[PDB]
């Protein structure tokens, strides 16, 4: 009938739905993807990083030890 | 399941998403301390250099 | 035949398996943050005493040379 | 099966989900770009603050013999 018109857009409602919601899951998994990829390199980044602090750490307690002897010693050329 | 995945899959990532908004902001705050310690250390090298100088030239006079 | 429902159902599993790792790596990465903002935080009050112990020291020596 | 309404439902959901994970895939770009960004000042940090110990290790070795 007249409805037939109708009919066949509601069908082609149906199917631009479903197809836009298959396609947004499939940009999602990219999103997600990249987002992993952020991550990982985040955490190697923060890994090595925290290797140089500790060395920074060790080079100000190293340069504290130093200090106090340089300091005996300048007291002591003094007087 | 359609209905179920959605809605777990939604508060899956709306905790992600509280957690690394939190992140940001520690990350942040990372960001200043470490631009500060940026320019000390450069300055603290600096002065060691002067330092190493002047012991260097009492050395030189005393020794 | 019915694929599209199918992959759409596949590709929600795949994702929210990946929020998990997601998950997994931002609660590493704020404990780590955590963990590194604490040591730059020694290291700071570090560098600061060290800066004041050279600047008195180079002070010191200047006072005996020349 | 499944009336338009439930379908429809469905889509609105996902956009909602997909909406969502670009939030969350910001948030993990600019993590990464900021930490980066940080590496850079930190790499400083780690070769001025080896270098002062350097520079100290030998000034203080220096005091030592000024004091003999
Ligand atoms: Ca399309
Ligand atoms: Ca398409
Ligand atoms: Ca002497």
């Amino acid at each position: 009938g007249s409805m037939r018109n109708e009919l066949e857009e509601m069908q082609r409602r149906a199917d631009q739905l479903a197809d836009e919601s298959l396609e947004s899951t499939r940009r999602m998994l990219q999103l997600v993807e990249e987002s992993k990829d952020a991550g990982i390199r985040t955490l190697v980044m923060l890994d090595e990083q925290g290797e140089q602090l500790d060395r920074v750490e060790e080079g100000m307690n190293h340069i504290n030890q130093d200090m106090k002897e340089a300091e005996k010693n300048l007291k002591d050329l003094g007087k | 399941g359609s209905n179920r995945r959605l809605q777990q899959t939604q508060a899956q990532v709306d905790e992600v998403v509280d957690i690394m908004r939190v992140n940001v902001d520690k990350v942040l705050e990372r960001d200043q301390k470490l631009s500060e310690l940026d320019d000390r250390a450069d300055a603290l090298q600096a002065g060691a250099s002067q330092f190493e100088t002047s012991a260097a030239k009492l050395k030189r006079k005393y020794w | 035949g019915s694929a599209r429902e199918n992959e759409m159902d596949e590709n929600l599993e795949q994702v929210s398996g990946i929020i998990g790792n997601l998950r997994h790596m931002a609660l590493d990465m704020g404990n780590e943050i955590d963990t590194q903002n604490r040591q730059i935080d020694r290291i700071m009050e570090k560098a600061d005493s060290n800066k004041t112990r050279i600047d008195e020291a180079n002070q010191r020596a200047t006072k005996m040379l020349g | 099966g499944s009336a338009l309404s439930e379908i429809e439902t469905r889509h609105s959901e996902i956009i909602k989900l997909e909406n969502s994970i670009r939030e969350l895939h910001d948030m993990f770009m600019d993590m990464a770009m900021l930490v980066e960004s940080q590496g850079e000042m930190i790499d400083r940090i780690e070769y001025n603050v080896e270098h002062a110990v350097d520079y100290v290790e030998r000034a203080v070795s220096d005091t030592k013999k000024a004091v003999k």
